[PDB]
């Protein structure tokens, strides 16, 4: 391959405004097919049996850059895709020249390293906080693992192989991908992408368009319904529900999603155990699913979030148990404000509170309605004690 | 034969990774370099590597780059003076640039590694680190006590945990010197070296009424200045303790009662 | 049945139209608030602009 | 899944074969690769009719392949009827 | 103005993108 001087230029990006906090900070090397810096070579010159090891060699080299996020002498980048915009449609295009043979494996491998990143600008995009802490959450557990297991993986076998080990194929290294497992785990993650794309797309077109058990209660509470772009918090866990209810036959698959949905969702129990032992209302990012006002003058209004909720709340238990939730919230609060203390201690009454651990166990299970009635009844006891003793 | 001896015609004219490594060595650790000039902005970057090596490259200058940036921006802190809160966040941000530093000397004085992509994969969390950092002092130099406090307790509340960490270290060096001031302020009613971070101040200025201070009392509270994990009454009984204490020693005599 | 359904009716129609005109303790609202964090806010929009100019000059480039 | 882990079974097997290339004659290649080709026959005879019968069928008919004589598609049925019970 | 000079550099980007 002759060299061709070309003008490579990389300096600072000083502007970090619209690019979030852990995206791109630096410009973007010339192309192939823009600045060459080596000269193409013909691919029908290798295509013959005797130098197709050569050619095997050089298209499993382009493909590890396709992998790890980077183009390839024959397989570029696409006309949709700019390497300015983070926006932009991520599509590679290939030589023709190439036998059909590595030209679909390279289509396979270019799919690969697609998703891979769009993944990698989908969780750079998600660390914004327009996003909601719990999507922040969520990119950085996509983003630890794409670090620990695909990467981590193709390193050490893939490059590898290209490396120091004779009599290599593509078709091995496929299967060696296959064995390894994490090309399955990145279909479903960007599958999993598409829904929650998708569903941004309806929740940003419907634009135009869009009970008396609260007027019996003698609560000002009321209903905010408030939706956002994208979804968060409550919505994200009720769609990772709906995925791993939809998951079906890969227990192993079902089992991660799970242990990822714990890691993203341990905030959330955090916050709901503080909501319902002491009242403190603390969302910076407006995922819980209650708020109060006053963040007329005594009395502030508590409104519900619909869009970042755990459940339907549409049957009478559901809206009674949501009640119960919120007047205990509110019992606590008031009892702060009241003895002008910040956290209500455990010892203040006999019933104690455990800290919400796997969320879809707590979900699947009536331990939430027993914690929830336990905190209730301990709410009503000391609101009963103080108001008859003091 | 191996895929190397194949591969070579087509990169005879490359630098090998044992010179690759000197000289990103010497572009991390800011002293100049022959194949890559590395000024202020600009790398120039030679046109024989090939492109994906190239961006790894351009991936490591950039974090020199903001290194080097970083560590302009603490030489810049530490000529200037500001805050004691903020001198020691500036005191952390350069433990944090020279432990990169010192990673930086391990990996190249080990060598060990011998892959660029483990290379970057293992540097990457201080690469975030420095970003952070970088991202902090881009607006340092224009936010105030209250707005980094502020800031702080956000990113403690935020999910990450490299930033939840960052910001509780940071948050702990500030909150202690201020319980420091406000330990000052209780005992010997002193405001020495405060920097307009704290809540009670002087106001001499006089409008003709009570000139030397017979009645004036000239001893201010503000309210707005202090921060959420302090109560207003807790203020209000800091600001008259503070302020019974200087009457006791300056109109009563009081002398050996108030020492 | 019609009995108690009948004065159970006339219990609820009292008792609504009572707490209907006492206020209407019952609303609905629309989140019209956000966060402002400083450090990562955005202090300009004359940032956008830097990036149009930065982009223009990625066009000269392009261009030559 | 079973049926992919068979064909990426044969795959990786073949793959092996490729990469030592220590069998000499085509004929040895064949005999030894017969157990596969079998296996596939197998599978795909199966493939033929399974998106035509149902999970009472299927346990059916892996209880006639396990009371059948042959011992490969005998121990293919117990897998299967394992994987389903 | 400030929305009509972006849709003006938008119209360079289809520009640009037109003669790459």
């Amino acid at each position: 391959m002759e060299i061709k001087e070309v003008d490579d230029r990389a300096e600072l990006l000083r502007y970090t405004n619209n690019i979030p906090l852990l995206g791109k900070l630096v410009n973007h090397q010339p192309l192939w097919s823009t600045n060459p810096k080596l000269k193409s070579f013909s691919l029908e010159k290798i295509s013959a049996p005797d130098q197709r090891r050569v050619q095997e060699a050089l298209v499993v080299k382009d493909l590890l850059n396709v992998l790890i996020g980077l183009e390839g002498t024959y397989i570029r980048y696409f006309n949709d895709y700019e390497p300015s915009d983070p926006e932009t449609p991520i599509e590679f295009k290939i030589a023709k020249k190439m036998d059909p043979s590595f030209k679909t494996f390279s289509r396979r491998i270019v799919r690969y390293g697609k998703q891979y990143m769009i993944l990698t600008r989908a969780y750079e995009k998600w660390s914004d906080t327009s996003f909601g802490m719990v999507l922040q959450r969520f990119a950085y557990e996509i983003r630890r693992f794409l670090e620990d297991v695909y990467l981590k993986t193709l390193v050490e076998r893939l490059e590898r192989d290209f490396n120091k080990v004779p009599n290599f194929s593509i078709r091995e290294l496929e299967q060696i991908i296959n064995e390894t497992e994490v090309n399955k785990q990145m279909e479903l993650l960007y599958n999993i992408y598409e829904e929650i794309f998708r569903e941004i797309e309806e929740r940003r077109t419907n634009q135009s368009s869009q009970n008396e058990s609260s007027l019996h209660l003698r609560l000002m509470v009321a209903f905010d319904t408030t939706v956002y772009p994208v979804p968060k918090g409550g919505a994200i866990l009720k769609i990772f529900q709906q995925k791993i209810l939809e998951n079906l036959g890969d227990r192993s698959s079902v089992m991660f999603l799970k242990k990822l949905l714990n890691n993203i969702s341990q905030d959330y129990c955090t916050m709901l155990y503080e909501w319902l032992t002491q009242g403190i209302l603390n969302d910076p990012y407006q995922e819980f699913m209650t708020y109060d006002d006053l963040e007329r003058a005594w009395d502030t209004q508590y409104f519900i979030r619909k869009d970042v909720l755990l459940r339907d709340c549409d049957s009478e238990e559901d809206k009674n148990l949501l009640f119960k939730m919120l007047r205990t919230g509110i019992l606590l609060k008031v009892v702060r404000a009241s003895l002008q203390i910040p956290t209500i201690p455990s010892n203040s009454s006999d019933i104690t509170i455990q800290e919400i651990n796997d969320f879809a166990d707590l979900m699947e299970g009536s331990n939430l309605e027993l914690y929830v009635d336990k905190c209730y009844s301990r709410a009503n006891e000391i609101f009963l004690k103080l108001f008859f003793q003091g | 034969v191996t895929l190397r001896q194949l591969s070579n015609p087509y990169y005879v004219n490359t630098i090998p990774e044992e010179d690759i490594l000197k000289y990103v060595s010497y572009t991390l650790l800011a002293t100049t370099s022959a194949l890559f000039p590395f000024d202020h902005e600009q790398i120039q970057i030679p046109s024989k590597i090939p492109n994906f090596e190239s961006g790894l490259l351009h991936l490591i200058f950039e974090a020199g780059l903001l290194y080097q940036s970083l560590g302009y921006k603490v030489e810049k802190f530490r000529m200037l003076n500001i805050s004691p809160m903020k001198k020691a966040l500036i005191i952390e941000i350069s433990e944090e640039l020279q432990n990169y530093t010192a990673f930086v000397n391990n990996l190249v004085s080990s060598g060990t590694v011998v892959s660029l992509k483990s290379l970057y994969r293992e540097i990457y969390e201080n690469i975030i680190r420095l970003r952070i950092y970088c991202r902090f002092t881009e607006h340092l130099e224009e936010l105030s006590g209250d707005t980094f406090l502020i800031e702080l307790n956000i990113f403690k509340s935020h999910g990450d945990l490299t930033i939840r960490k960052i910001a509780t270290n940071l948050f702990n060096s500030m909150i202690s010197l201020y319980y420091e001031y406000l330990m000052n302020w209780l005992t010997k009613g002193l405001l020495r070296a405060t920097y307009g971070e704290f809540f009670i101040a002087e106001n001499t200025d006089t409008n003709g009424t009570d000139d030397d201070f017979i009645y004036h009392i000239p001893i201010e509270f503000n309210q707005e200045r202090v921060p959420a994990f302090i109560p207003k009454e807790l203020a209000y009984k800091i600001f008259m303790i503070g302020k019974s204490y200087i009457f006791l020693e300056k109109y009563c005599k009081e002398v050996q009662w108030t020492n | 049945e019609q009995e108690v359904r009948e004065h159970q009716m006339k219990k609820e129609r009292f008792d609504r139209a009572l707490e209907s005109k006492l206020l209407g303790k019952r609303h609905i609202t629309y989140a019209n608030s956000d966060i402002s964090n400083k450090e990562l806010y955005i202090n300009e929009i004359k940032s956008l602009k830097h990036e149009i100019k930065e982009l223009r000059k990625e066009k000269n480039d392009t261009l030559n």
